[PDB]
RNA sequence: GAGGGAACCCACU
């Protein structure tokens, strides 16, 4: 998001970098929040 | 050193990194030779 | 001529004798794997579609037929041999037979004909092959071929070999398909509601359900409201059957209400008409159902298709699938609205839920089905899409580098060797314990592993009612053998005779049905269902019939001769509500029992005698099924059958209680396990004691296996001098207990001999034990093997030299040999170097990973195995043997659930003994019996007494009349003993007569396999763990114990302050941090140079030291990665 | 697996009666008049030879490694 | 003079 904000990019890429960062830190601070997919290691188990 | 060939009863010599086949009948699960060390039981 | 009384307990035997000799043990997993293997695979292979591909060019493939080979091994070399079951064991090899397939690859272009390409014998992958079944190599070999292959001709097969660990796969319990289930939802809006789980049969495809449930009271009326798949809202059941193709009231509840004379039926049906009075139309009402989807489309002919998909391919996909096929499924949903109706009037009791009958039992055959159609689902899905990358850019595509065998094959290994029951990337949400590692520590343990039956409720549930010994469990399962904690009760094992029954194809019973005058449903008026019968075949209405006595007597004459219909085939005659369910399916638990005709058994001496000569005449137990003699019936036709207990209920005089029995059970004790078949006396003890001694005969080391040299096992345990019992029960001559038995009659003496037996302990004899008394091997094996991770590392085994490797463990390595491999023969203790493996390091070159003995584990070398891996490199096993001579603190059992440590051993001049002398091997307090009211244990001591001086073997089958407290007594006092089992005894220690008379005798008693030598364990520093700083887990680890929560309370309650200090901060893990004195938050302390600076405060002198366990600054680092500041204030 | 060399309880010798034993029970003796005919008179050293459970015989059906 | 974790299963009181 520091790449697609240093350069121009679209207000849609942007807000799709945005939801994937604030997925990744809640997920960082709670991984069993319900609504959203879980966190998961590439092995298919979840984080911790 | 010495493995027994699991199937065929014979006494093979086998260095390291040699593959461990029998050289008889080429089967693949070998055993070591018991042990010349001096052992003591009580038979109790 | 009518067997008499007098012969009964000999001819009944003699049949169980030859149904164990023709089926065996074990004989539902492989009958379930054969299954699946001929049937099974072939029909998923089939009913998976053919692939159509294009861009264009059009590819069509198409999956003939399957071919499976013997169990082949291929080494790096690429030469296949026959792979032998302890090839697979010790080589750590995958027991699996080659799959190939026939495909037909046909090319369909413009302007040119159809091409045939034939690849004939495809290769897709590797069945993994249960032992001793038909696709087995040890399948038809007699047992010195058997002896001649290292292989025991008592192992029973019914597992498999995954990576060379043994995997049983447990029996599976889930609700009955295809069957209409009502139950009444307690504090919901339904009263009640109609359940369908339905399965097409012939085919391997999830189940869908279907609920016709009824609103509650609590609303003008009560409604009638139907749940589909796919539906995300419920649907009033009128615009279903308007949606099936019937608009008009009056067919709906002709399909609904067989007697229209009937008002009470009309009254509740009246709300569903009356809700669903605006939908008038079948389009209308397809709309209805498309605007309640899983997506509802914007174009209402979609939502017509979606609907219209929904009640056909997914709305009870058992009555029908095809097109116009609507009219059966319109009766089947109407007759689920009428057992709604029926139980909503009281007319009908509702459906249980822990009925045995309304249960299947998933075995091998029906869930490594399940398997195979999803990754033969996935096979197809990545050929597709190879070939469709190789149609879209290219023009041809290979069909042997489009198939990845890889899928079938590691799923299928995956699922066995985890137990996980899915995919690999979805473990989580996949059932798991489905395969397990088979226990090999007893041979009873093994039986039942390999019987062993599971409820996939879970145990953390606190209900009681699936743990409950249903009444339904008679005969099917084990009415003792349980596990004792979270899994009482849903973990289950099978009687002795009961046999989950493995499918067939309802084609023959339904074209007999169709022209033995039963009618269609198609071909009738709704008029003529109120007073007729209705049939279902697997849960399928077919028709109705007027005649249904002698049809039953029909179907009963069919099945006992072993026509058309098969033995297994359940037929189940609801008399009240006139109905006839003929089940076909598999998973029906089911048990033989002997036909009744007019009080009187069909068995006859002619019977006995031609089965006394089994291996003569070539009269077997299947000629007694072909004879009409026994016959096999399930929970749900038991539930209509009316049962003699022995024949002497037949033989009765005027008021027999009955004159219309159907059937006779061939022997009560049947209805045990194999666990509980080794209890003598087992009606004598409390139950929850024959629960414990079903739990212990697993634990009880004996010779578990013949082949044990063979084997290395992990873990295993021999006995010396292993007995069969002085008092056993007939079944456990089934059992092989005779051959492999676990334990040891032993002199015990019910005593109290200075005070060391109390509280469930023993005193043993220091003497017998001498002799060999319950001495045992403990044999353990470890496993090491070269690996290449990576082109630079190359683990070797190698002798070490100490200026070469790199962190050696200050260990001796002079007991290698140069190979790197300790030697067979050779002492060895906990510290000490068993396989010297060194690994390169990217003077040092290599460093140690050389594999340890466990630590206090002292033994003896037995073995050492040198082989190749799959993947081609050099792989070690080697058993090490140590002796275990009985000690203090080792555990000792009876078979009747007194187990017990032993608290002393006294030597043969300190124990007390009789006038004979004779010394009790085995002293336990007689305060173990009054509140465990084990009778059966002073029974077995008297039988094994009279026993032991008669020169047999006592009988203690478990409802014999024969055999008697009197009886024995009698027998007893002719042989110069008092007939009460009492003996005056001397004191040991004086020689003076202990003023009471002490009971003693031969008892069969049982070492456990918890030895004290594999539970003590000290810790006073070492090991700690990396993230918590807190002492490791586990002795095997060096670990500390855990004082826990409650710990920390009774701590707190005695106000032992600094004992709390004590154990949970410096003697688990001691800090010291230094914080800011303004902040609280952990300065950078530099203690080497004294620079204590604190950042975000510009402090160089306002540091403090504080003590904390290393756990809290952990916390408190956490906290501050979840941005909280826990400020640590000195003030 | 083999006879034991003594009876557990009392140390009576009963490894040299196994085959005693067993050629009695072939010579149509009752098990209990075998017994009594090998001077096995407590019933301690009667378990011994009545419950014993020769499985070195099935053993010996294995090809030695050694 | 001491270098993995996780998951699952069995068992013990
Ligand atoms: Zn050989
Ligand atoms: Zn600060
Ligand atoms: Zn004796």
């Amino acid at each position: 998001l520091r790449r697609n904000e240093q350069n121009g990019a679209a207000a849609h890429v942007i807000a799709e970098d945005v939801k994937l960062l604030q997925f990744h830190v809640a997920t960082m601070v709670d991984n069993e929040l319900p609504g959203l997919p879980r966190a998961m290691q590439k092995s298919g188990r979840p984080l911790k | 050193m010495i493995y027994i060939c699991g199937e065929c009863h014979t006494e093979n010599e086998i260095k390291s990194r040699d593959p461990i086949r029998c050289r008889e009948c080429g089967y693949r699960i070998m055993y070591k030779k018991r042990t010349k060390r001096l052992v003591v039981f009580d038979a109790r | 001529d009518e067997i008499t009384p007098d012969l009964w307990q000999e001819a009944c035997w003699i049949v169980i004798s030859s149904y164990f000799d023709e089926k065996g043990l074990v004989r539902q997993q492989l009958d379930s794997f054969d299954e699946f293997i001929q049937m099974s695979v072939q029909r998923i292979v089939e009913d998976a579609p053919p692939i159509d591909l294009q861009a264009p060019p059009r590819y069509l493939l198409k999956f003939e037929q399957i071919y499976l080979s013997k169990p082949t091994h291929w080494e790096r070399d690429g030469a296949p041999s026959p792979m032998m079951p302890n090839e697979a064991r010790l080589r750590n090899l995958t027991y699996s037979a080659p799959l190939y397939v026939d495909i037909t690859k046909t090319v369909i272009k413009e302007g040119e004909e159809q091409l045939q390409t034939q690849h004939q014998k495809t290769f897709i992958g590797k069945i993994p092959i249960m032992l001793r079944s038909t696709y087995c190599l040890l399948n038809g070999l007699t047992d010195r071929d058997l002896c001649e292959l290292n292989e025991c001709p008592l192992d029973p097969g019914g597992y498999f070999i995954i990576n060379g660990s043994e995997k049983v796969l447990i029996a599976q319990e889930k609700m009955a398909t295809n069957t209409v289930y009502v139950f009444a939802k307690k504090d919901s809006k339904y009263a009640y509601t109609g359940e369908c789980r339905s399965c097409l049969e012939n085919s391997s495809r999830p189940t869908s359900t279907i609920w016709v449930s009824m609103l509650a009271r609590g609303a003008i009326g009560q409604r009638i409201v139907a749940t589909l798949p796919y539906i995300k809202q419920e649907v009033p059941i009128i615009i279903v059957f308007r949606a099936l193709g019937f608009v008009s009231d009056r067919d709906i509840l002709e399909h609904i209400i067989y007697d229209f004379e009937d008002p009470e039926m009309m009254e509740m049906v009246k709300p569903s008409l009356d809700e669903a009075f605006v939908i008038q139309e079948q389009n209308v009402a397809l709309n209805f159902i498309g605007s309640r989807g899983a997506k509802p489309g914007v174009t209402k002919e979609k939502r017509i298709k979606y609907a219209k998909e929904v009640l056909q391919k997914e709305m009870l996909p058992h009555v029908g699938v095809s097109d116009f096929c609507e009219t059966k499924k319109a009766y089947f949903l109407g007759y689920m609205v009428h057992r709604l109706l029926l139980a909503a009037l009281g007319r009908r009791e509702l459906d249980d839920r822990d009925h045995y009958g309304n249960k299947r039992l998933d075995l091998a055959g029906p869930l490594l089905a399940f398997l195979f159609r999803g990754m033969f689902k996935n096979l197809l899905k990545e050929v597709r899409i190879y070939a469709q990358k190789f149609i879209d850019r290219g023009k041809d595509f290979n069909l042997e580098l489009a198939i990845k065998t890889r899928i079938i094959s590691d799923g299928l290994k995956y699922s066995l060797a985890t137990g996980n029951w899915g995919d690999q990337k979805k473990a989580h949400q996949a059932r798991a314990g489905v395969s397990q590692v088979l226990n090999r520590l007893t041979f009873a343990s093994t039986l039942s592993h390999l019987r062993r039956l599971n409820s996939p409720i879970g145990r953390d549930g606190k209900l009681a009612k699936p743990r409950q010994l249903h009444n339904t469990l008679w005969g099917m399962v084990c009415p003792a053998e349980t596990p004792e904690g979270h899994a009482v009760g849903l973990v289950k094992n099978l009687a002795l005779m009961a046999y989950i029954s493995v499918g067939s194809q309802p084609s023959p019973i339904l074209e007999f049905l169709e022209e033995w005058s039963m009618e269609n449903l198609e071909e009738i008026s709704p008029a003529a269902i109120a007073d007729a019968t209705k049939i279902f075949v697997n849960g399928c209405w077919v028709g109705i019939h007027k005649d249904p006595e002698q049809l039953m007597n029909t179907l009963r004459k069919l099945r006992r001769q072993m026509d058309i219909i098969v033995s297994e085939v359940s037929m189940i005659r609801d008399i009240r509500e006139r109905e006839i369910r003929i089940y076909t399916d598999a998973g029906r638990i089911c048990r033989p029992l002997l036909i009744v005709e007019k009080q009187k058994l069909l068995l006859k001496k002619r019977h006995i005698d031609q089965l006394k000569e089994r291996e003569y005449n070539n009269y077997s137990w299947q000629d007694l099924v072909a004879s009409g003699v026994v016959e096999y019936i399930d929970t749900l036709e038991e539930e209509t059958v009316m049962l003699a207990m022995t024949p002497d209920d037949l033989q009765e005089k005027e008021v027999a209680y009955c004159s219309t029995y159907t059937h006779c059970e061939i022997h009560p004790s049947m209805i045990l396990g194999v666990c509980a078949s080794i209890i003598p006396f087992p009606d004598h003890n409390q139950s929850p004691r024959n629960t414990y001694q079903s739990a212990m005969g697993k634990q009880a080391m004996g010779v578990y296996i013949t082949n044990f040299h063979v084997r290395m096992d992990t873990l295993a345990h021999v006995l010396y001098y292993p007995q069969k019992p002085l008092v056993t029960t007939r079944s456990m001559e089934y059992l092989r207990f005779r051959e492999l038995p676990a334990g040891i009659n032993s002199i015990v003496a019910i005593a109290s001999y200075t005070g060391y037996n109390q509280e469930d302990s023993v005193i043993m004899n220091r003497s017998a034990v001498d002799r060999g008394f319950f001495r045992s091997v403990f044999y353990r094996s470890y496993k090491e093997q070269e690996s290449k991770k990576g082109f630079d590392q190359e683990e070797v085994f190698e002798k070490p030299t100490r200026e070469t490797c790199q962190g050696m463990r200050h260990a001796i390595y002079d007991k290698l040999d140069d190979d790197g491999l300790i030697a067979p023969g050779v002492r060895v203790s906990g510290d000490d170097v068993i396989i010297g493996k060194t690994v390169t390091l990217p003077r040092y070159t290599k460093r140690d990973c050389s594999t340890f003995l466990r630590t206090s584990e002292t033994g003896i070398v037995d073995q050492v195995m040198v082989t190749l891996n799959q993947e081609g490199y050099k792989f070690c096993k080697i058993r090490v043997r140590s002796v275990r001579i009985p000690q203090i603190g080792d555990k000792f059992a009876s078979r009747h659930g007194q187990k017990g440590t032993c608290g002393i051993q006294y030597r043969q001049e300190d124990m007390p003994f009789t006038c004979e002398g004779i010394t009790p091997d085995i002293i336990i307090n007689p305060h173990a019996i009054p509140s465990r009211m084990t009778i059966g244990h002073l029974i077995e001591c008297l039988q094994g007494k009279v026993s032991a001086n008669k020169g047999e073997i006592g009988d203690a089958t478990p409802f014999n009349d024969a055999v008697n407290v009197q009886k024995i007594s009698n027998l007893l006092s002719d042989y110069g003993y008092h007939l009460r089992g009492n003996e005056v005894l001397y004191n040991g220690f004086t020689g003076r007569k202990i003023t009471s008379q002490i009971f003693i005798g031969p008892t069969y008693y049982q070492r456990l396999k918890h030895m004290v030598d594999d539970k003590i364990h000290s810790r006073a520093r070492g090991p700690i763990q990396i993230l918590n700083r807190q002492p490791m887990e586990g002795r095997s680890r060096d670990g500390g114990l855990r004082f826990g929560e409650m710990e920390r309370d009774c701590q707190i309650a005695h106000g032992a302050a600094q004992f709390l200090r004590e154990r949970l901060f410096e003697a688990s893990d001691p800090y010291q941090v230094h914080v800011c004195n303004l902040c609280g938050i952990m300065a950078i302390a530099n203690t080497r140079t004294h620079t204590y600076e604190c950042r975000g405060c510009r402090n160089k002198t306002q540091i403090s030291l504080v003590r904390m366990p290393y756990a809290c600054k952990l916390l408190f680092q956490e906290l501050m990665s979840m941005s909280i500041a826990p400020r640590m204030m000195s003030v | 697996m083999i006879i034991p060399v003594r009876c557990f309880t009392c140390g009576k010798i009963v490894g040299n009666k196994w085959e005693a034993y067993l050629g009695l029970l072939q010579a149509e003796y009752t098990e209990g008049d075998a017994l009594d005919a090998l001077g096995l008179k407590r019933y301690c050293c009667r378990r011994m030879l009545l419950a014993h459970v020769d499985l070195i015989e099935k053993l010996l059906n294995y090809a030695p490694l050694e």
